[PDB]
């Protein structure tokens, strides 16, 4: 007989940490005491509320609005425990799922969260949402087959795919039966998170409120967090005036991603009298990554040799030295800081995997370990520039004069680069000089963060800055960034539609929740999107770099996957003390 | 972890 299984928690890998007597996270304080405000910035703008919609600039924090049936802790990389749900019931290959509902359960205006406002919003994604929802989801059904039970069926096995709709934001019917999905919304929509939005002026701030009567308040997940009063988000156009407003005392909390400010201007009088308290602690976790996307649909980057020649001008060690006091580490992998990362040679089980593709790979793959370019650290690396001449050369691309110029058409080798007029770039310019020194003309093109967010959208670019976010595991996300048929999902920023990835992508989804296959499938995959040099990396650092005016506690442990800014609580003592 | 299935990417 087909064995069934009933459970309280899950895991992608191995087993949850919270499976037995869970009262509250070990990373809280069950007794933090609620009241008080926070003020964090946002940069560029927003100008509607919906999060799922096909287009707009989505405001701070609209991706919360909403509970779902699990959430996940923030010391585990992929583990689910009760909120809307209570528990499952589940077919041991994960193809089928019941979920009970708990009947507590409500939305804002005191009404109930049923199984049929499941099944609704399950058919919303599917006829309203982002065209990947019906691509992933092609074959799965929603029912509530009860008025507390909804059952969840898939075509094939797909452990991560079930979790994932254990994330769904659960949508109320009676709100949304009104309002299709794709369009931006002018005002909030009926919700049922910890936090409402109760006031804001757009493009400018957002106002939350604490839910004070909130269902869910005194369940193990919701113990300890949610704890202030007030979250504002004030709206800056760019990080200078933002870095300036925090000193001033305009928001409360700042993670620095600039290595000057953070290694010569935490100083003056708030700093003296410790009013701002400034935090670095080391990460050992997975690592968001910087790169430099190229558009390979466009004919300037079609060629392998031209994005290996221009990620050669790319001077890091001078950019490191000279203008970031050694502060960052270069970006060299797509599993950056995790053992899936490609950081040795191909051991036997990666060449079964690569060696029937050997036509359609580059010969490196099987004979070294990806390195980004290494200079001296002066600007004027020789022997990376001659390489980087060298290969110009063989793709066609040869001096006339000082231009680079097409050997066959006469045509100068020109691109933009486009960027958020919000970001610190001090590396532009640098950048520029080394491909001036080439004959290669870059055009720099900064515009405004409602543009940015279009042009991304649309890769209507020919090279822009991308952060590749910390995938701690080969998760089956990964199509939606990498595999053919996702090509218009929004984030595959090269646009590849590579026969070679979507098979090793196939593969890590058969593989899904299997640790010992997906280690050299991680691998394997991390060879192919390094050595095709389909993005140009830049840097990371492990380490987290917080500064706070000092009205704050913290619980005694932080988690390992987040900051834990929601553990936090106002500190009446530690508050009385700053300028008022 | 799923978030990519259901909305468009926003830097």
């Amino acid at each position: 007989m087909q064995a069934i299984k009933e459970s309280y928690a899950f895991a992608v890998l191995g087993e949850p940490r919270y499976a037995f007597n869970f009262n509250h996270f070990d990373y809280v304080n069950p007794a933090a005491p609620k009241g008080g405000q926070i003020t964090l910035s946002a940069l560029g703008t927003f100008d509607n509320f919906n999060r799922y919609a096909l287009r707009g600039n989505p405001g701070a924090r609209t991706e919360q609005l909403y509970d779902t049936l699990f959430t996940t802790s923030d010391d585990e990389p992929g583990s689910y425990y009760p909120l809307i749900a209570e528990s499952a019931r589940y077919a041991d290959d994960y193809s089928w799922v019941e979920v009970a509902i708990n009947p507590r359960a409500r939305f804002h205006d005191g009404s109930p969260i049923t199984a049929r406002d499941v099944e609704f919003t399950f058919q919303k994604f599917m006829t309203e949402g982002v065209p990947q929802f019906r691509l992933v989801y092609k074959g799965t059904t929603v029912k509530a087959i009860a008025p507390l039970t909804v059952r969840i069926e898939l075509a094939k096995p797909g452990k991560e795919d079930m979790l994932s709709l254990f994330s769904l934001p659960v949508f109320p019917e009676k709100y949304w039966k009104d309002h299709k999905l794709s369009d931006p919304l002018a005002t909030p929509p009926l919700a049922s998170g910890p936090y409402r939005v109760t006031s804001w002026k757009m493009g400018q701030n957002i106002v939350y409120s604490r839910v004070k009567d909130y269902w869910a308040a005194n369940l193990p997940v919701n113990r300890g967090r949610w704890n202030f009063d007030t979250i504002r988000y004030d709206y800056y156009l760019d990080d200078n005036v933002a870095f300036e407003a925090f000193k001033a005392g305009a928001f409360d909390l700042r993670m620095e991603n600039d290595a000057k400010n953070w290694a010569t201007r935490y100083t003056g009088k708030n700093f003296d009298k410790k009013y701002i308290i400034k935090d670095e602690q080391k990460n050992e976790s997975a690592q968001d990554t910087r790169w430099l996307a190229f558009n390979i649909q466009r004919p300037v980057f079609s060629d392998r040799r031209v994005r290996e020649a221009i990620t050669l001008a790319f001077d890091f060690e001078w950019m490191n030295k000279a203008l970031f006091y050694n502060a960052w580490s270069r970006t060299n992998s797509y599993f950056q800081n995790t053992e899936y990362a490609a950081r040795n040679y191909p051991d036997a089980a990666e060449l079964v995997l690569l060696a029937p593709m050997k036509k359609d790979l580059p010969s490196e793959v099987f004979t070294q370990i990806y390195q980004p370019p290494v200079s001296k650290g002066d600007g004027y690396d020789r022997d990376n520039l001659l390489k980087a001449d060298k290969l110009l050369n063989e793709a066609g691309w040869v001096l006339k004069g000082q231009q680079r110029v097409n050997a066959t058409t006469g045509q100068p080798l020109s691109f933009e680069l486009l960027l958020p007029a919000s970001s610190n770039s001090q590396w532009v310019l640098p950048f520029q000089h080394s491909l001036q020194r080439l004959g290669i003309n870059m055009d720099i093109r900064k515009v405004d963060n409602s543009q940015i967010t279009n042009r991304m959208r649309s890769r209507d670019y020919d090279m822009m800055p991308r952060v590749w976010r910390a995938m701690p595991w080969p998760s089956s996300d990964l199509q939606i960034s990498w595999s053919s048929e996702y090509i218009n999902s929004t984030y595959n920023a090269p646009g590849v539609q590579s026969p070679v990835i979507d098979s090793l992508i196939n593969q890590i989804i058969a593989a899904q929740g299997n640790k010992e296959k997906l280690l050299p499938l991680g691998r394997a995959l991390d060879r192919v999107l390094t050595w095709n040099y389909y993005m140009l990396p830049m840097w990371y650092m492990a380490e987290d770099r917080l500064a706070w005016w000092d009205k704050f506690s913290q619980p005694a442990v932080r988690p390992i996957y987040s900051l834990g800014i929601d553990t936090w609580w106002y500190d009446v003592n530690k508050a009385a003390k700053l300028p008022s | 972890l799923g978030e990519p299935r259901y909305a468009f990417n926003f830097n």
